[PDB]
């Protein structure tokens, strides 16, 4: 009858360490979700740098390229005027 | 003399809201972590992506670039041998 207020007590004790422990743990919670979106944000951030990056390398060896290639026509252009100085001096030689 | 075990079913009964008010946090917070965890890592696969994408472009040129320096050096020890042949044929007047 009395004994009613003796356990009433033990419980509400053991309810509030219940609670401290859910608040305990949230907070470590908080912490990791923080932690989850500074690691994150940084490899986006490094990704996208190194996606440009080569963006970046890309364009510039298509410059390069496109290059090359007006090097090349520009040699040929000569190669084939040198091969009709040929022709009109291997005529000049057998008549 | 019957206040004090009703003041306690009060109290107790207080606690009880306050629980389910952490766990409903806890749970909320749960939530959160991996749905995180979720986002980035897809956006990241995401940039990766278009990251492989872009090497194997460049690796590609630069294999055609090999080729068409490798074209330009045979173009010359050719327009040489000719510049050669007409140097002959020059000689000969």
């Amino acid at each position: 009858t009395k004994h009613e207020i003796s356990e009433m007590n033990r419980m509400i004790q053991r309810l509030r360490a219940e609670i401290d422990n859910v608040k305990k743990q949230c907070a470590n919670l908080q912490n990791a979700i923080a932690d989850a979106e500074q690691r994150g944000e940084l490899a986006l951030k490094d990704a996208r740098n190194k996606l440009a990056e080569l963006e970046e390398a890309l364009q510039k060896a298509k410059q390069d390229m496109a290059r090359l290639l007006r090097e090349y026509q520009e040699l040929m252009n000569t190669k084939l005027a040198l091969d009709v100085e040929i022709a009109t001096y291997r005529k000049l030689l057998e008549g | 003399g019957k206040s004090e075990i009703s003041e306690l079913r009060r109290t107790m009964q207080n606690l009880e809201i306050e629980l389910q008010s952490q766990l409903s946090m806890k749970a909320s917070l749960e939530n959160s972590l991996e749905e995180t965890k979720g986002r980035y890592a897809m956006q990241l696969a995401q940039i990766q992506e278009m990251i492989g994408s872009v090497e194997e472009q460049l690796a590609q040129l630069r294999c055609e670039m090999e080729q068409q320096n490798q074209e330009y050096k045979i173009l010359l020890d050719v327009k040489t041998r000719l510049e050669q042949e007409i140097a002959t044929y020059r000689r000969l007047l």
